[PDB]
RNA sequence: ACGGAAGGGCACCACCAGGAGUGGAGCCUGCGGCUUAAUUUGACCAACACGGGGAAACUCACCAGGUCCAGACACAAUAAGGAUUGACAGAUUGAGAGCUCUUUCUUGAUUUUGUGGGUGGUGGUGCAUGGCCGUUCUUAGUUGGUGGAGUGAUUUGUCUGCUUAAUUGCGAUAACGAACGAGACCUUAACCUACUAAAUAGGGUUGCUGGCACUUGCCGGUUGACUCUUCUUAGAGGGACUAUCGGUUUCAAGCCGAUGGAAGUUUGAGGCAAUAACAGGUCUGUGAUGCCCUUAGACGUUCUGGGCCGCACGCGCGCUACACUGACGGAGCCAGCGAGUACAACCUUGGCCGAGAGGUCUGGGUAAUCUUGUGAAACUCCGUCGUGCUGGGGAUAGAGCAUUGUAAUUAUUGCUCUUCAACGAGGAAUUCCUAGUAAGCGCAAGUCAUCAGCUUGCGUUGAUUACGUCCCUGCCCUUUGUACACACC
């Protein structure tokens, strides 16, 4: 008896992008393939975290710095979907690397 | 390191009932993490017990992994007098 | 717990480091070559990767316990919730990582120097590499520090080619009078080289044609006509 | 300073000398038959290689040349 | 290798034509020297706002002092009628330190004193080493396999030309095939009315309203509805390959110009970046480390206070200025990189106080949601000033109010009033730079409890002059000479 729709929310994560748009493609079909309604996987800016470091250990030579960084792709997604398979659909397919997260917002 | 005998007999037993510790280097600080008793001397004692030959000890990111070998737990055993068919956590067959 | 997702990814990738150093202390002797680090929705599976693997179980397979032990100490982790695994290494000769610490341990048993760089060249070129290479730089039987260089097949260096197929690992070892630097690299086959791409940024592959005969002039075969 | 290295002529060399029935004037057109026929890691190199073949097709046409 | 030898090419760490400068002044910071108990130390194009070195404590490494063992382990030795530990109160101490003493009480084999040994060390040695980085060298240069020439060290391949940013190619050829470097390659910046989509981004229509106009229209508000993706996003892709044409080229590599383009300097900017080497730097980043030194009143560790900032003096990055293209008042009001709290207390809106710094009460934000449209400065408009070291300049000081901090004196920093110094465009000399570039202007981030005049990034306004040369300083290849090879120091 969960007729009732939690209006639920799947956010993601990663460093990488390949297997994060596999994932949220494959989130896509499996809402698309038990007929839920949805909002698309929303693309959020890929953050920067950068940090500029020194190369030289001892401060001695030309300055020469370098800049490291990771970029961070979101891509959340909501569904106006049932109860038990939207559950099942993010306790399956999961990837190393893109991590997974769920809120109810109901 | 002089350690009064009930702080070292709760981290002989703490030891033996499970195995294995972390012990993060910084000494000074107030408690050690689950044993309610000063960190430094667990180091000391840890170190002590290796010297002996009864622990195995790997420092990395100052975090002093320690793991308890077989005549360590020999050793410990006779030290707490408990039974000897009980073996530390560790030999517990929790498998995949 | 809650925290911000970049500081959660920045989190994530220091225990990963976390990890990869500790392992890379503790199963040295196990010639270990690499750790992954798989979250589930309840389990952090761990997966290791080494030469020795019923070595790194050991006995009832007690060692990876208390292995998981540390681990679950180490991050105040649950028990259950994380759990170990002991793989072996695909093919350890492929891996520069293994073949450091395998060639490290040679040396600390007082093999030969060039004996046993040429032998890890040879045997990495026997994997089916597309060339290996190692510096051994140091006090080599000499007061003076001096580099010796062993190389077979061909090395790239510049673009991420350098990090799509070429691997390389860096160790010390220890000897009674000081240290000696090994860098390891081995430019894998390009063809085998799965999940990216499968040859070098200028390598061109043309297909031959197919060959076809031409003198049918008039040649108005016909179908059986459909409706 | 644009010469177009090793790579590029002799991958449109070879193009030429087994695709000639194939190869056209256009650029477009040859750039869909390297693209079809050949494996070209990257694009650029693929635009490059289809450049300097139209360019030796280009010379063909006007006469027989070396090589 | 070198040549004040030749040939051919390159470079704003070279110059020409210039721009902005520095060197003159104040100050801030980093060196030297002096001084000091200590003013801790390493670097002397490739040391000097560098060691992320913006140190009040810590940092720390120096100095005057005070603690403790965090001396494992083995053996001997005492020793359970005490190996030992700790302490109230007083002298002592800076201390509310049982550090040391007065007395006594507590504690139980962990210890104590000797031997071996081991640890700790920002102790020494980067001229023992690793790793890393810098430099030679941003140039285009290297290498081996068969083959040829040499007795040989070596050489040819790696070159007469032309071309290229390029050992880049066209080629000629005792050279043939190859490998590394360059290129290719990734990130980033463009262009996408083509696709996928979006209450964490925007827009339209229509609601429900506000105001003004009165004509149905304008500028607004609403998390009310429907709809869309042009901009904002980010995925798959497309796009430029010197494409077409005209010149010029042993007519080949290629160069020049125009047109179409978004883009025609390799499209701009970068990231990796070869062989060989330096006695280049780092033991002061490392629980990387060989050797040497020390290891009990210690060069270990901790606590208190001082110093790393002193000042007759020289030098190196910079900041503010010498004013009219300006200073000061009002008013206009424009960004892009960021960052932001959990086992802690971050970014702060908004409302009240205070003149300000700031204070207080609440509310958002673990982040395209909130600070935030970071309503930033330069800039623009209207006025005051009027060539006067002046309303420029704001150093040096006096007094007061606050914030962070256990602690602010040797002023941490911010704010209020005042004194307002040198400074008149700076000699010899010398630095950087050819397009959204220099330069002006600020903001964010790293240092951060508080502190930048620093650095790394970002954006605003945005040019003058080249589009060349080997004259100075060097670099690449070739030829030549050498009594040089620690190589013209
Ligand atoms: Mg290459
Ligand atoms: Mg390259
Ligand atoms: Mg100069
Ligand atoms: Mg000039
Ligand atoms: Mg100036
Ligand atoms: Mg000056
Ligand atoms: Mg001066
Ligand atoms: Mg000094
Ligand atoms: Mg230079
Ligand atoms: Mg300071
Ligand atoms: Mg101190
Ligand atoms: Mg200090
Ligand atoms: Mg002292
Ligand atoms: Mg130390
Ligand atoms: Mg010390
Ligand atoms: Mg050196
Ligand atoms: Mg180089
Ligand atoms: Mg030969
Ligand atoms: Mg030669
Ligand atoms: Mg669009
Ligand atoms: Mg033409
Ligand atoms: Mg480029
Ligand atoms: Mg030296
Ligand atoms: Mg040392
Ligand atoms: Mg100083
Ligand atoms: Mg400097
Ligand atoms: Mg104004
Ligand atoms: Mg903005
Ligand atoms: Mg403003
Ligand atoms: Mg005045
Ligand atoms: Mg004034
Ligand atoms: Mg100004
Ligand atoms: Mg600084
Ligand atoms: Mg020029
Ligand atoms: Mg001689
Ligand atoms: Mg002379």
């Amino acid at each position: 008896q969960e007729v009732v729709i939690h209006k639920i929310r799947i956010n993601l994560t990663s460093t990488k992008v390949k297997q994060l748009e596999n994932v949220s493609a494959n989130i896509i079909k499996n809402a698309e393939t038990f007929k839920l309604v949805k909002k698309g996987p929303v693309r959020l800016p890929t953050k920067v975290l950068k940090i500029s470091t020194r190369k030289t250990p001892n401060g001695e030579g030309s300055k020469t710095w370098d800049t490291y960084e990771m970029r961070i792709h979101k891509r959340y997604i909501d569904l106006e979907a049932p109860a038990h398979i939207v559950k099942r659909i993010t306790q399956i397919t999961i990837e190393p690397g893109v991590d997974v997260e769920v809120i109810i917002a109901a | 390191m002089l350690i009064p005998k009930e702080d070292r007999k709760k981290i002989y037993q703490h030891l033996f009932q499970e195995g294995v510790l972390v012990a993060k280097k910084d000494f000074n600080q107030p408690k050690h993490e689950e044993i309610d008793t000063k960190n430094l001397f667990v180091i000391k004692a840890l170190q002590s017990l290796t010297s002996k030959g009864f622990v195995k000890t790997q420092f990395s990111w100052q975090y002093y992994y320690y793991t308890l070998t077989e005549e360590g737990v020999v050793y410990l055993r006779e030290y707490l007098n408990l039974p000897e068919h009980i073996f530390p956590a560790t030999y517990l067959a929790g498998q995949s | 717990a809650i925290i911000s997702k970049k500081r959660k990814l920045v989190a994530d990738g220091v225990f990963y480091a976390e990890l990869n150093e500790f392992f890379t202390r503790e199963l040295a002797e196990e010639g270990y070559s690499g750790v992954e680090v798989r979250v589930t929705p309840t389990k952090t599976e761990i997966i290791i990767r080494a030469t020795k693997v019923q070595d790194v179980v050991g006995e009832n397979g007690r060692r990876i316990n208390e292995l998981t032990l540390l681990i679950e100490k180490r991050f105040k982790y649950k028990r259950g919730t994380i759990a170990l695994y002991a793989e072996r290494v695909h093919d350890r000769g492929l891996s520069a990582v293994a073949q450091a610490e395998s060639m490290k341990f040679k040396l600390l048993n007082g093999l030969a120097i060039r004996r046993a760089a040429y032998g890890v060249v040879r045997y990495v070129m026997e994997s089916g590499a597309k060339g290996c290479e190692v510096v051994i730089s140091g006090k080599l039987r000499a007061a003076r520090a001096k580099s010796m260089k062993f190389a077979d097949g061909f090395l790239i260096h510049s673009g991420q080619p350098v990090n799509d197929f070429i691997e390389t690992a860096t160790r010390h070892v220890l000897l009674r009078q000081g240290v000696l630097g090994i860098k390891v690299k081995i430019m894998k086959d390009p063809s085998r080289n799965t999940s990216g791409p499968k040859a070098l940024p200028d390598a061109v592959t043309i297909i031959e044609p197919k060959e076809e005969e031409p003198v049918l002039e008039p040649s108005v075969k016909d179908y059986r006509p459909t409706e | 300073g644009r010469v177009r290295t090793k790579t590029v002529k002799r991958a449109s060399k070879a193009l030429i000398e087994k695709y000639y029935p194939k190869l056209t004037m256009d650029f477009q057109t040859n750039k869909r038959l390297c693209d079809e026929i050949a494996t070209i890691q990257s694009k650029r190199l693929r635009n490059k290689i289809a450049g300097y073949t139209t360019h030796l097709m280009k010379r063909i046409q006007k006469g027989p040349v070396r090589g």
